[PDB]
């Protein structure tokens, strides 16, 4: 049948991954140990996209994990769920990273790449028929980086037919920490926009905002962030595992997704969000659902919209529901703002239904779009990158892993491409 | 793994290693026996101290560090002291003669007949480790006897081991006040010698430390009990991220290549905010607005040079025990929007974070407070030259008079070294102006 | 004794001006003395130790029997000034093999003998303060055909005037010496 | 053991590298103009040692003066035979992994080896036939490391090489003519 493989790369990467791979085992009822209790037949037939079956009746997941780090993933693997992740899965690094994306962009990864190929490959056999695979990591993540950039490109030519898909966080624009960050991140974006289909947006300022909003929870952990955000993308991979007349290829997906080779950032869109109150001061309807959904407010991707118009976009709503209410949600939307979308497109809006309701509560979306509000991003990101490289600061450290300006130039003047490429499309 | 090797040059780095190691053993709970109690700690150096220690299979500590004295009074008597057993016989390297604080005997006499012996100390340590990520070297500009000793050393250090760091501690030469005309003489030759092969080098002063004293620790005669117990707290801090987790890590290696922009200037400075007394404590808060504001604050510092005649190019902010990271954000933000701040326009972001959740604990027989938010602040900016231009106009006359130069000759140096010295530390300073402006 | 010393760079065991430089030097004093004075050519202080028979008295290395001595370097040399009597020494080794061996430098020696347990050696030479060099490996090689590996004990007979004795790796040159190695009358 | 001793007091001039997790190493005098004689098998002794860090110089060091010191190996054979039984008794799983791959190494090393190890098979042999099967992640399968010994072995070794291992192993196949 048709499966996804899941990638961990990176310091972030790990952490999220484990967030992610709890919550799918939580949502069909994995115990920590890895003995299933029997609760949901077709959840269990369906589990076979994702995970493989160990002796006993055990499903270990089929995500490798990579970092040069050893306390990120002993740590993970002191969480109750390193157990069902494998010995065999877990590479570890022959490096302290120094977030230095050249170093583990040239040196490093020249004697890991072999092993990493053959254990992806490995796991490629064990899968029948694949989709492609799917990576998370962080655009700014030092290690993430300098190694996806590799291992990216390698799974790019071995396997051309395949959907690479890209969960890569978006910093802060206010803050980089990092100084050599947009270096780091341009430099990533290069190849990351040659090779890549798709590619998510997601903001940590955004999260905060929003947990200041709705959350209203004072303190959360960036764990919390992470619950979010895996929902999020288990909303999104609901599709495929679970019955009901929607469509769930990805691919399906991307083909109206993206009318041209130089479109390949998304920004997401969660479903109801509540607070103590309102949990109890809240009714569940489509209508509010889709008001809720289409604000700037509940936007959490990258920034407000409102400078700008949408492209694209694709929602997915899960649960017992039927079509005319989505029908009409749209057909409201439509007419609401026929200004703020672009006429070159009309009917920009796509829509899945899922049958299946997730546990816990009745009615649920995710949503994916394209619109032009990656601008304000990456004109910081080239106003920075200039502002730094006017005189070349830090850049000692990468002439003795031995780069070359010309390099920076190429990426940069690409990236300006891209930018003139968004700029005259809605205009 | 995660682990470095220590070196204590010094007369002067004995106190402050004896008092921090006391500190290590002590948060560690290790008894001064070499074993543990009952609890399952001991093994073959796999846990909280294998950075540290190496704890065989015989089950004793071996500390990953090598005191080096010329003066076997105060290395005697530590050997007499307490935690002895603790101590390995010769890695207390020990000389019998004295270099009298000049650095051209600490770097000609003495240093050729035992650098070998330190070599090979290091080399059999070198093999048992695993990691060794860098190095932690406790020395002092104005070395009574560590200058010489310490310069040759990191030069052998460095031309075999030029792929690994180099971390650097000394007590920067009070502007106002110094025991010895001739600690210029020597303190710039160390630092002219360090600057072609220092990898990263942090300065302290001891005045200030007593002025924070009495002005929150609610000390008046203080003494280098205190002083070492403050130091070391910075260097635990630093060294928690290799003992604990946190929200994130962060490296030696990290902090080398964000805090410095260009080559020669290695040299950011320390401050740690939440000093204050046990009731002080007791009767009032904590919180990141009050400690970023007091870190900030321009009489926080462990060097008199004023912010407001400085620039900023270069902070880091490390929090451990409890915290959240939207107050982090939100407050780091009010910095940015305050203009009393003035970073280059070079970097419109100049901070490196990190986070760990462990909560700071208290030395018995210290004299700080029971904290429960703790941060280190590292930051290089310009009001740096100042120091540098107080130091060359003291030179420049008392080398015009060549003031007792005949003990230099007599032990038969020559006047190149200082010749190219001025020119160097000029170089520094123009350095820094050509920098600083945009 | 002190094994983990290193065996890099000289080794002086005894040396004259040491203020108490007998600790790990056993003494059997026995018809004769142990004096320490000065001379003449060197004008230093020396040791000298003389008795009526050679055998009687004697001082050893080391003190204590139930120790080694743990030797690398396989060069030897003593500062010896004739004085016209009847001088040897002893030392002892442990070899490739892990069997103890002895070599016994005696002056009066009129042949060389093999005993599968210790080698002998005559002793003949000048007057007045000379040097002695020996290679541990060179004789155990020689006369054994085995390998040496390390020392374990050295022993010192009477009739003789001393300055210092010491140890070392290889054939040294006059030049590195130090100048209280530098011997000057 | 003697040799950990030997090294313990000191007289390997070998350097290091390291990391995170990983692997590599420097040395400080070179080996071909110090010898190959006098301590090839003292050093190899350490293959019979167990116990960090000497393993890795152990490990390695075998591989290296094996790709750099090729015409040397001929008269130290013999020396060369004892620590190798010595450690094959020692009875252990991981170490006698090491070991095979090291001996894999030596044997395509270079030439000559098999003809002058003529006579010395009947000590090193029937301690591996009865090791035959009592069983790609790191190379792991002890009796697939035993054919590939077996199979890296005969072709070179000449014309009765298979029929001698053979007396050895009654299970041992052809590689040649089947
Ligand atoms: N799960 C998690 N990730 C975080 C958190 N805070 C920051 N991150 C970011 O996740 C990013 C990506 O991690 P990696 O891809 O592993 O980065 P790297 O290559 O190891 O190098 P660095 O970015 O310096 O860590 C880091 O750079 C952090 O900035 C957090 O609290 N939790
Ligand atoms: N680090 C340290 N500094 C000290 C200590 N006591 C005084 N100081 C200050 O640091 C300097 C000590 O350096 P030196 O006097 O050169 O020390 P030394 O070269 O190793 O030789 P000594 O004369 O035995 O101290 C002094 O000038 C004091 O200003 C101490 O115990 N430790």
């Amino acid at each position: 049948m048709r499966e996804i493989v899941h990638l961990q790369a990176g310091q972030c990467g790990n952490q999220i991954g484990a967030k992610f791979w709890e919550v799918i085992s939580d949502e069909h009822g994995i115990d920590p140990t890895g003995t299933y209790h029997g609760d949901s037949d077709l959840q269990l037939e369906r589990i076979n996209v994702y995970y493989n079956e160990a002796t006993g009746g055990k499903y270990v997941p089929r995500a490798v994990l990579v970092d040069l780090e050893p306390g990120t993933m002993d740590s993970v693997r002191s969480g109750p769920f390193g157990q069902i992740f494998r010995p065999d899965n877990f590479v570890f690094g022959q490096s302290g990273a120094g977030n230095n994306w050249a170093k583990g962009h040239y040196t490093e990864g020249a004697e890991l790449v072999d092993s990493v190929l053959d254990v992806v490959r490995k796991e490629a056999e064990s899968c029948d028929c694949l989709q492609g695979f799917q990576l998370t990591h962080s655009l700014g993540g030092g290690t993430g980086s300098g190694m996806g950039t590799l291992l990216i490109s390698k799974i790019r030519e071995e396997y051309p037919d395949r959907i690479m898909n890209t969960f890569s966080v978006v910093p802060s624009p206010k803050v980089s920490d990092t100084v050599v960050e947009p270096y780091n991140a341009t430099l990533s974006v290069h190849q990351l926009v040659e090779n890549t289909d798709e590619t998510y947006c997601i903001d940590n300022e955004a999260l905060y905002d929003i947990c200041f909003r709705t959350l209203k929870l004072t303190t959360p952990t960036y764990g919390d962030l992470n619950h979010l955000v895996s929902a999020t993308m288990s909303g999104v991979t609901t599709c495929l595992r679970f019955p009901g007349q929607l469509n769930a290829d990805l691919r399906k997906l991307a083909v109206n997704m993206v009318p041209f080779p130089r479109l390949h950032f998304f920004m997401p869109g969660f479903a109801p969000l509540t607070s103590r109150g309102s949990q109890q001061y809240r009714a569940l309807t489509v209508p509010e659902l889709t008001q809720q959904m289409f604000d700037a407010k509940n936007m959490m991707a990258a920034c407000d919209p409102r400078h700008g118009r949408y492209l694209t976009v694709a929602a997915v709503f899960r649960g017992r529901m039927s079509m005319k209410e989505v029908d009409e949600q749209m057909l409201n939307v439509q007419n609401k703002n026929s200004s703020y979308f672009v006429e070159w497109i009309p009917n920009n809006v796509k829509t899945a239904v899922c049958d299946i309701p997730p546990r816990g509560l009745k009615m649920s979306a995710t949503f994916i779009g394209n619109s032009t509000a990656i601008q304000e991003l990456f004109k910081r990101i080239s106003e920075q990158f200039t502002a730094m490289f006017r005189r070349k600061a830090f850049l000692h450290w990468y002439t003795g892993e031995g780069m070359d300006e010309m390099e920076f130039t190429e990426a940069e003047s690409n990236m300006n491409d891209l930018v003139s490429e968004y700029q005259q499309y809605q205009d | 793994m995660r682990e470095c090797i220590s070196i204590h040059v010094g007369q002067a780095g004995v106190q402050i290693g004896n008092a921090c190691w006391e500190l290590y053993c002590l948060e560690h709970g290790i008894q001064p026996d070499g074993q543990m109690p009952s609890d399952k700690t001991i093994g073959g150096g796999d846990d909280s101290f294998n950075t540290f220690f190496s704890e065989t299979g015989a089950g004793k500590h071996v500390p990953r560090a090598v005191f080096v004295d010329l003066e076997p009074t105060v290395v005697d008597e530590v050997r007499t002291g307490t935690y002895r057993q603790l101590f390995h016989p010769e890695q207390l390297i020990t000389g019998k003669e004295d270099a009298a604080n000049n650095y051209a005997r600490g770097h000609y006499t003495i240093g050729k007949e035992i650098v070998d012996l330190v070599l090979d100390r290091i080399r059999k340590l070198a093999d048992l480790c695993t990691g060794l990520q860098g190095f932690l070297i406790f020395h002092s500009f104005g070395g009574g006897t560590g200058s010489g000793f310490a310069s040759l050393l990191m030069e052998r250090l460095s031309v075999d081991y030029g792929k690994k760091s180099k971390l650097e501690f000394a007590i920067y030469p009070a502007p106002q006040v110094s025991t010895a005309v001739v600690e210029p003489y020597n303190s710039i030759l160390t630092t002219h010698t360090t600057l072609e092969h220092s990898d990263c080098a942090f300065m302290v002063d001891n005045e200030a430390i007593y002025d924070i004293c009495r002005r929150n620790l609610d000390i008046e005669r203080p003494t280098y009990t205190n002083l070492n117990r403050l130091i070391g707290q910075i260097v635990s801090s630093i060294t928690a991220s290799l003992r604990f987790d946190g929200a994130l890590n962060v490296d030696l290696t990290e902090f080398q290549t964000n805090l410095v922009p260009y080559p020669r200037i290695h040299f950011p400075l320390a401050t740690y905010a939440p000093v204050i007394s046990a009731e002080k404590a007791y009767h009032e808060q904590l919180s990141v607005a009050e400690i970023t504001n007091a870190c900030f604050e321009p009489a926080n510092q462990m060097v008199k040079c004023d912010p407001r005649h400085g620039k900023y190019m270069a902070c880091c902010m490390l929090y451990r025990g409890d915290v959240v990271p939207k107050d982090v954000n939100a407050a780091i933000a009010t910095i940015k929007t305050k203009r009393t701040i003035q970073f280059v326009d070079w970097c419109p972001t100049g901070f490196k974070v990190g986070i760990n959740y462990q909560p700071p604990t208290v030395v018995p027989g210290g004299d700080l407070a029971k904290v429960q938010r703790a941060v280190c602040m590292l930051s290089n900016t310009t009001a740096i030259a100042e120091a540098w231009a107080r130091l060359d106009h003291k030179f420049d006359l008392m080398y015009a008079k060549r003031a007792f130069v005949h003990w230099y000759v007599g032990e038969g140096m020559e006047e190149g070294e200082f010749s190219e010295a001025r020119e160097d530390l000029a170089a520094l300073e123009k350095d820094y102006e050509e920098v600083g402006v945009d | 004794m002190f094994k983990n010393t290193f065996q890099s760079g000289f080794l002086s065991i005894l040396y004259s001006i040491g203020s108490k430089p007998l600790q790990i030097w056993d003494k059997k004093v026995r018809n004769g003395h142990i004096k320490r004075i000065t001379d003449n050519d060197i004008q230093s202080l020396v040791l000298e130790i003389e008795g009526t028979n050679v055998s009687t008295t004697y001082i050893t290395c080391p003190a204590d029997p139930k120790k080694t001595l743990g030797i690398k370097l396989p060069f030897l040399v003593m500062i010896i000034k004739n004085l016209k009597k009847y001088f040897t020494f002893e030392v002892q080794v442990l070899d490739d093999k892990n069997v103890r061996r002895r070599f016994r430098a005696s002056n009066y020696q009129s042949t060389t003998r093999v005993k599968p347990f210790i080698c002998t050696m005559p002793m003949r030479l000048d007057d007045g303060w000379n040097q002695i060099q020996f290679n541990l490996s060179d004789f155990t090689r020689r006369a054994y055909g085995t390998n040496y590996i390390e020392t374990l004990r050295v022993q010192i007979h009477a009739n003789c005037r001393i300055r210092r004795v010491y140890f070392s790796d290889r054939l040294y040159s006059e030049d590195e010496l130090p100048a209280e190695f530098k011997l000057y009358l | 053991t003697t040799f950990r001793k030997c090294y313990e007091r000191g007289d390997f001039p070998i350097a290091l590298e390291h990391d995170s997790k990983g692997n590599k190493i420097a040395w400080k005098v070179e080996i071909e103009k110090l010898d190959y004689h006098h301590y090839l098998p003292l050093f190899f002794d350490g293959l019979s040692e167990m116990t960090f860090p000497y393993e890795f110089f152990a490990r390695r060091g075998i591989h290296d003066m094996l790709e750099h010191g090729g015409n040397k190996i001929l008269p130290v054979i013999p020396q060369l035979i004892i620590p190798i039984k010595n450690a094959l008794n020692l009875r252990n799983r991981q170490i006698i992994c090491v070991t095979l791959k090291v001996l894999q190494h030596l044997v395509v090393s270079s030439e000559m080896v098999g003809e002058a190890l003529l006579p010395y098979y009947r000590q090193i042999l029937p301690i591996l036939n009865i090791f035959k099967n009592m069983n790609q992640q790191k190379r792991e399968n002890i009796g697939d490391l035993i054919q590939e010994t077996l199979e890296a072995f005969e072709r070179y070794g000449g014309e009765d090489a298979f029929i001698n291992i053979k007396y050895m192993v009654p299970t041992y196949e052809s590689c040649l003519l089947n």
